[PDB]
């Protein structure tokens, strides 16, 4: 689909995410063509995942804090679609604060922008 | 660092 | 101009900022979708303009201090192009690390994602 862009309504969609810690669960996530990686909420993943610690460079500066790696892939499906986009590895928000597609995600199902 | 971008 | 998507690229744009409080500039500008409003480089205004304090969230958190927020608009034209997009308001980026193209910019451009 095509999505507009508006300062006032987040380009927003549907996702199931599998983490392989548990079952797949839907999430609302952001459609970022600024996000280098993938993020997604830590509260999809059991209690004793092996996430390593990372770092992030966002609008603030460098966080040590706020995201962890995944050790398996993650594989996520967009609503009318069967094949999973399938991550080696993408970052997970420890606050679960965020959920978003970046153009790790956005490469394989061959998302492009386009401005007229 | 893998760069993640901004909310008011 | 479609702009294909690739977590080892970053996609950009030449744009001319013109903040108005000193000579029009052409920077290099982050594509971004997950971007509420347009960032530019306090670099860019006059010394000792009257700029509002601000919160920005991002991935590391809610900042207080990095952003300030424009007094007057801030006009953006892009390549090949005579019309300026016109922002009311946007964020300053008071530690020069950042020059980011938001949805308030690309609504303007009537820029859109596509996923196929």
């Amino acid at each position: 689909p095509v999505i507009p862009l508006d300062p006032a309504r987040r380009p927003v969609i549907k996702a199931q995410v599998d983490t392989q810690t548990s079952h797949p669960k839907t999430i609302e996530a952001l459609l970022d063509t600024g996000a280098d990686m993938t993020v997604i909420p830590i509260a999809l993943f059991s209690s004793n995942t092996p996430l390593k610690n990372t770092s992030v460079l966002g609008a603030g500066g460098q966080t040590q804090d706020h995201f962890k790696l995944t050790s398996l892939p993650v594989l996520i499906r967009l609503p009318f679609r069967t094949t999973p986009i399938v991550l080696t590895s993408c970052l997970v928000d420890t606050k679960n604060n965020w959920a978003i597609i970046g153009r790790d995600a956005l490469q394989q199902c061959q998302g492009v922008l386009y401005l007229p | 660092a893998p760069q993640v971008x901004v909310m008011h």
